[PDB]
């Protein structure tokens, strides 16, 4: 955290092992954040979030996932990856799904993000107590089956 | 495509690579091939006298592009190949397609996507050799390889008169003489230009002190910036009373009268940048061993020049120069020696205009007007360090690869050494990728900024090496480098290294250049050798003196205390009540500064000590360094830092506190260390060592006392004489040699008792050459040796020069009562460091030119009629005291033994040959005498390092000439052990061969857990001319030095050592000395030691492979020989040794194995499982015979895919489960299930197509392999339902 015109700069450092180099990438998407208390996600630039491309309803019928429960497809850890297309900002970076049905037939998925301090961050996210806020997208898949 | 037989495995001799072998996913081997027809007549290309270097590289290119081929075909796991990859020869290759996310787009069976176009540069790539190859850490199928010209291999073919040596034979019409090359007469006084020098003390300042002397004041040096632009004030380092001899016109160092012929490399480092065909190349490629398309291109880099020669520091814009400048440009000009730090006429081969500037003028800096107040300003520069062609090619080869990125450590420099030039890795190479590897960058960096953070903490072995540096990176390393690698967890470097100059730290007084040839000869690049070499009596007292100083005695009547002769028994004793008188007077200030009325001297130890980069227990601490190493003088391995060397920066910036000052006055008060100016990176490069070692885990007397123990490899017999009064003594160490002293009448009789040895009696042995009263008189030796200057009486004790008065008037003499017992060059004193002459920086020397076999001897007397020197009636080894004991304690090699030395190499008695060859020594009485060096007659040299190869995950070592050499204990040292282990060659008809290292093939790790080494007794080579029609006196050759005469005095007959023998005029000499100058040729040695011919006898070819001894956790402990207890530690490791001269193994010390082939020896291919000599002994995978995959006919396809293919595998490894393996795999009855399983490598679920590869456990390796002869297309296969 650094001042040059008075005004608060951000200025993050890439660690290796105890040796510190500029980033400059990565600082200028934790910069914009609109003066909230998280950097804003960009569904069209490469932010500090990366880059999420939601998969499309189709790949339910080509994989036939039709006939996978709600519940089932939910008691999966790695199958609900399968349904998006992630472009991590910085090694080690990952990205999940968690989940929520709002119907008999259609459910309600959010996305976990891996962030530079190693913490996972999504809607229900809340550092100290206030609601970060931050707005990453939100989709809904539909056309499960009822047995 | 597919595989040609006519192009066979070899080994280039500037990395020794090979083969690499291939790891993890799909293991096997890449390894290099040529083209195997004879008649290379490289001569056919016409060189006329109108054209210029690049022309003709281009048709000598253009030509072997027609008459030879070469290629990097891959190999399985058994040793049998695949494809070829003749580079020159494939049809429409391609670089590889990408996603958006820059992977390369593939799949196993189809192999990588092409883009259909080739990569850029193409046209110009094309025809270059690919010489080395390697692997990426931590992206699969992903792989770097190493291109040059064909010339990079071809060089040493190419025509004399382009490829020259540094040096001429000439037709020696006139007879040889080697001093004909010499600038040689000495300065003196300017008759009209005295006025000048440094001013006398005319006040000094009380301090509130009482004391006072008589002897004459200190001398002024004022030095101030003034008011005018280019003028100082004051300037008296700056002050020139002498001038140069006018024998013939003016005597300094001018190129252009004295190369008429001069030396120049083959290209420029802005030609090889500019022109894209002759600088070396790096390309990324991908591979896969069964697929349709196997190999594709990644991207294309040069190792470009510049990117090394704009990374350089400032200081080396003018290598001319150094950071005391103007006082020490004008002593070394003096004396007719080198000026700079770096400067060509020592180091031509990084230099664009070779010889052509090996010269002291224009220096970069204003030097030389008929003012001392305008000369010391910064100017423009014309002579900077690059990369030219020569250096170039030895900075290229030894790789690895790290993270996203790829290194280039550089050769050993047998792409492009002579027999008279040296180049050398100077640095290091990184190519580093970008965009997932879209993108690439290139960028090096010399080795000076990166070994600068070096400590005396940082090392086992022993202390004090000159390998120290400051804010200018002056000290310039250098390697001969046998590899990069991981040793377990720990990446590791190994070579040979040049220290700075150890030998030419000493310096003349001004008028005696005539008498002392060989120390001005290795300070002019004449002799081109960095072993010490003993010429005390002609030293001035101080090096560092201003020339304004020199001329305050020239009578020496008075024993001019500023400025005379160096002998150390003749000096102050400055009490507690003298300092306040003679010295602690003369106060100064940021614009004063003084020389001392303090008399000052000491022997070859005190020299290198004072003005040598010796490392310390700080980093960036030597202020001084006198020059840098001709070649490598030092064994090197260390630990290097790669999460560091990840993550230092492409780019190199330096600022203002890397430059040399641009005044003299800013130089007065110079600031040694600097805050860098924070934009600055250059200090971050400092830390990429973590720890080195040079040798073994030894100190103090205890490595001379090592160096005795090993055999020479000329004869087998080891240099500690002990294994047989009349008995001959040791060269190296001191135990046993002369007699028992008892120090307890040493210094000035102050103190010696328990003082210097663990034991209640100081009992040392005195070493050879000593002096005493008497037998009875052995402790000690009374003050009785004063020198006249003239035959004007001795030194006056008791003199006011002599004396001072103390507080209350109580006068007494300033000068010993008693000495030390020894001044020779073999002298060992624990209890005087300036007496002594055995040092650090010897030790490691002559641990590497001993394990090499080539330290010179110093003769007098040659084998020839009436000129013969005997071992019996002639030499006294129990009178050493004397004359009859044949020391010559002048002009001979320091820390050993000459008498010793030859008689270990048997020029006298029939140690090394059936009849005595009688040359050698001897100290006459009658009459002045002449001397000289000559080689062992061995020709090794210290570029000679062949592959590191690391044996388990701590020990690893490498070929080194005719040894191999291993660092056992180097990352988890133990005490009591030494830390390295030695094995010899044997083969003689490889040992006495001319250009002996042209006979190594390379070095490998083998599957019985030593490592091994191929040679081969039909690849050795001729000189490049049988001296044509007459006797070459002068024969370059890779043991030949200059060796110039030295001239002395008469020994006396009694007392013979109680001072130094006193040299004359050697100018004349060489007429009376013919015998010993025919013998500077070593070809001449080894026909009078009767080793020059046939003669040698035993096998007429018998090449093959050599192995290291056997070894065991009780290999190498020597904790007996180690600590003490009732002796020094030196005497009971000899006691220690001296039991075990017939059994050395179990030290680590010995003769290799060795085993005869038939034919060619030209190099192993390796992999995991084998390694195969010239790629025969390939095998059916005995252990796997029985294992293969089902064919289509035998699976019923509904019964595996009526699941999806999805659950065939656990998704978190892609293994097919183990019910399935016997399903898919025919096997053997009672086999063990477990051993085998399949590897899911690629799937689509919509066509319900499953890809396959199978893994077993190896009956000799606690790790998995692939089963290659499981089908038609080796390990891969794939299964799915009718719908192929």
């Amino acid at each position: 955290i650094a001042k040059d015109s008075d005004q608060n700069k951000i200025d993050i450092y890439k660690n290796n092992n105890g040796l510190f180099e500029i980033d400059t990438q990565l600082s200028n998407s934790v910069a914009t954040n609109n003066g909230g208390l998280a950097p804003s996600y960009t569904e069209n630039r490469v932010d500090a979030w990366g880059k999420v491309e939601f998969a499309d309803n189709s790949v339910l019928q080509a994989r036939n996932l039709v006939d996978k429960t709600v519940d089932e497809i939910i008691n999966t850890p790695e199958i609900l990856n399968s349904f998006f297309r992630f472009t991590p900002a910085f090694e080690d970076q990952k990205a999940t799904l968690v989940a929520t049905k709002q119907s008999d037939t259609s459910l309600s998925v959010s996305p976990r993000i891996q962030f530079l301090d190693g913490n996972f961050y999504d809607l229900n996210s809340t550092i100290a107590g206030v609601p970060l806020n931050i707005g990453f997208p939100s989709r809904v898949f539909a056309g499960f089956a009822a047995l | 495509q597919a595989v040609d037989e006519t192009l066979t495995p070899w080994t280039w001799n500037n990395n020794n690579f090979s083969s690499l072998k291939i790891t993890g996913e799909n293991p096997g081997s890449f390894g290099l091939v040529r083209s195997q027809n004879d008649n290379l007549n490289i001569s056919s290309v016409t060189k006329n006298s109108s054209d210029d270097n690049l022309k003709y590289l281009n048709a000598v290119e253009k030509y072997l592009d027609g008459q030879q081929n070469f290629a990097i075909r891959r190999y399985d796991n058994n040793g049998r190949a695949l494809y070829d990859i003749n580079l020159a020869k494939m049809e429409n290759p391609s670089t590889v397609q990408r996603g958006l996310n820059g992977e390369p787009i593939f799949d196993p069976f189809k192999g990588f996507g092409l883009t259909g176009n080739a990569p850029t540069d193409w046209n110009e790539i094309k025809g270059k050799v690919p010489v080395e190859v390697v692997q990426s850490p931590h992206s699969p199928n992903l792989y770097f390889v190493l291109l040059v010209p064909k010339v990079a291999l071809e060089y040493h073919n190419l025509n004399n008169q382009v490829v020259k040596e540094s040096l001429e034979v000439k037709a020696t019409q006139s007879s040889f003489n080697p001093t004909q090359r010499l600038q040689k007469d000495s300065p003196v006084k300017d008759s009209s230009k005295q006025g000048e020098k440094l001013s006398e003390t005319t006040a000094s300042s009380m301090s509130s002190g009482m004391a006072t002397s008589t002897r004459a004041k200190a001398l002024k040096v004022e030095v101030e910036r003034g008011s005018q632009s280019d003028s100082l004030l004051k300037n008296d380092f700056a002050k020139k009373p002498l001038k140069h001899k006018n024998s013939s016109g003016e005597v300094k160092l001018e190129a252009e009268k004295e190369f008429t012929e001069a030396w120049k490399p083959l290209l420029t480092t802005d030609q090889i940048a500019r022109e894209k065909g002759m600088g070396a190349t790096v390309v990324s490629f991908y591979d896969a061993p069964y697929s349709e398309n196997h190999t594709a291109f990644g991207l294309v880099d040069h190792i470009d020049p510049k990117k090394m020669v704009e990374n350089y520091p400032p200081s080396w814009k003018t290598p001319k120069w150094n950071h005391h400048g103007i006082w020490d440009y004008n002593a070394r000009n003096l004396l007719l020696q080198t000026t700079g730090f770096f400067n060509p006429r020592r180091h031509p081969e990084w230099f664009d205009e070779g010889q052509a500037k090996a010269d002291n003028t224009s220096p970069g800096f204003k030097v030389g007007d008929t003012d001392h107040k305008k000369d010391g300003f910064k100017k423009n520069s014309s002579s900077p360090i690059a990369l030219p062609f020569e250096a170039y090619f030895a900075n290229i080869g030894n790789m690895v690869a790290i993270g996203n990125s790829v290194f280039i450590f550089g050769g050993n420099g047998h792409a492009t050494k002579m027999f008279t030039t040296n180049p050398l890795s100077i640095g290091v190479f990184r190519i580093k990728y970008t965009d997932n590897f879209s993108k690439s960058s290139v960028t090096g960096w010399p080795y000076a900024v990166l070994f600068g953070g070096l400590i005396n903490p940082q090392t086992n072995g022993l202390k004090d090496l000159p390998l120290g540096t400051n804010r200018w990176f002056e000290y310039v390393p250098r390697m001969a480098v046998s590899g990069v690698k991981w040793v377990g967890n720990q990446l590791v470097l190994a070579g040979t290294l040049t220290m700075g100059d150890t030998a030419t730290v000493p310096r003349l007084k001004y008028d005696q250049l005539e008498k002392h040839l060989n120390l001005v000869a290795q300070g002019q690049g004449l002799l081109r050798e960095d072993l010490q070499i003993f010429t005390p009596y002609g030293w001035a007292n101080r090096p560092d003196i201003p020339v304004g100083a020199w001329l305050q005695d020239e009578m020496g009547s008075k024993f001019g205390p500023h400025y005379f002769l160096n002998n150390p028994d003749i000096q102050d004793n400055v009490n507690n009540d003298t300092v306040e008188a003679l010295i602690s007077s003369y106060k100064n200030t940021d614009k004063l500064k003084h020389v001392y009325p303090y008399r000052y001297s000491g022997l070859y130890a005190w020299q290198l000590f004072n003005w040598s980069n010796k490392l310390t227990n700080t980093p960036l601490s030597a202020n001084f360094v006198n020059e840098n190493s001709y070649a490598p003088n030092s064994l090197f391995a260390a630990i290097l830092n790669e999460d560091l060397l990840t993550g230092l920066s492409d780019k190199i910036f330096y600022g203002k506190e890397n430059e040399f000052a641009e005044n003299e006055a800013d130089r007065f008060n110079q600031l040694l260390s600097l805050n860098p100016n924070p934009n600055t990176n250059w200090a971050r490069y400092l830390n990429v060592v973590q720890r080195f070692t040079t040798g073994p885990n030894l100190d103090s007397s205890t490595f001379d006392q090592f160096l005795d123990f090993l055999p020479w490899i000329g004869n087998g017999k080891p240099f500690s004489n002990s294994p047989s009064s009349s008995t001959p003594l040791p060269t190296f160490s001191n135990i046993n040699v002369g007699v028992k002293s008892m120090i307890t009448q040493h210094l000035n009789k102050e103190n010696t008792r328990w003082v210097f040895i663990p034991n209640f009696s100081p009992d040392i042995w005195t070493g050879a050459g000593y002096r005493v009263q008497s037998a009875n008189q052995k402790n000690g030796i009374p003050f009785e040796q004063v020198k006249p200057s003239n035959n004007s009486t001795p030194f006056d004790p008791n003199s006011d020069d002599n004396k001072v008065t103390p507080s209350g008037g109580s006068s007494k003499p300033t000068t010993y009562p008693a000495l030390p017992n020894s001044i020779s060059p073999t002298s060992d004193w624990i209890n005087a460091l300036t007496f002594t002459n055995k040092n650090n920086p010897q030790r490691n020397q002559l641990l590497l030119r001993s394990l090499l076999g080539t330290i010179p001897v110093l003769i007098n007397k040659s084998g020839d009629s009436n000129d013969q020197f005997n071992k019996d009636s002639e030499q006294k080894w129990d009178k050493t005291e004397t004359n009859e004991g044949n020391l010559p304690g002048f002009g001979e090699v320091n820390g050993l033994y000459n008498a010793a030395l030859l008689h270990t190499y048997g020029f006298f008695g029939t140690n090394t040959n059936s009849t005595d060859p009688k040359i050698g020594f001897k100290a006459d009485s009658s009459s002045s005498s002449s001397s000289t060096l000559v080689g062992s007659g061995l020709n090794w040299t210290s570029q000679d390092v062949g592959n590191l190869v690391v044996i388990n995950d701590t020990s690893f070592g490498f070929q080194l000439g005719g040894w191999f050499i291993t660092f056992t204990d180097f990352i988890r040292p133990r005490t009591g052990y030494l830390g390295i282990t030695l094995s010899s060659l044997q083969d003689q008809t490889i040992i006495w061969a001319d250009q002996p290292w042209t006979s190594f093939k390379g070095s490998y790790l083998d599957s019985d857990g030593t490592p091994k080494s191929l040679w081969d007794p039909t690849a050795l080579k001729s000189l490049p001319n049988s001296s044509t029609t007459y006797d070459t006196n002068p024969t370059l050759s890779p043991s030949f030095q200059l060796y110039q005469p030295n001239k002395v005095k008469a020994y006396q007959t009694t007392n013979t050592y109680n001072k130094l023998i006193e040299p004359v005029d050697a100018t004349s000499a060489a007429t009376n000395m013919t015998s010993l100058l025919k013998l500077l040729t070593t070809k001449n040695i080894k026909a009078k030691l009767g080793k020059g011919t046939a003669s040698s006898q035993g096998n007429n070819n018998g090449g093959g492979v050599s192995q290291t001894i056997n070894t065991i956790t009780t290999t190498g402990n020597i904790s007996e020989g180690l600590k003490e207890e009732t002796s020094i530690q030196a005497e009971t490791l000899k006691k220690f040794f001296d039991s075990k001269q017939n059994n050395k193994s179990e030290i680590g010390i010995g003769d290799s194995t060795f085993t005869k082939m038939d034919g060619k020896l030209t190099g192993v291919v390796s992999t995991p499982l084998v390694n195969l000599i010239n790629g025969q002994g390939a095998t059916s995978d005995s252990d796997t015979e029985k294992i293969s995959f089902k064919p289509g006919n035998q699976i019923d396809f509904n019964r595996l895919f009526t699941l999806p293919v999805t659950e065939l595998f656990d998704p978190n490894t892609m293994f097919v489960y183990d019910q399935y393996v016997p399903l898919l795999v025919n096997l053997p009855s009672g086999f063990d299930q477990a051993s085998i399983r399949l590897k899911v490598i690629s799937y689509s679920v919509e066509n319900q197509t499953l890809g396959v590869r199978l893994e077993f456990k190896d009956p000799q390796t606690q790790q998995f392999i692939p089963v290659l002869n499981a089908s038609s297309t080796g390990p891969q296969t794939v299964f799915q339902p009718f719908n192929q």
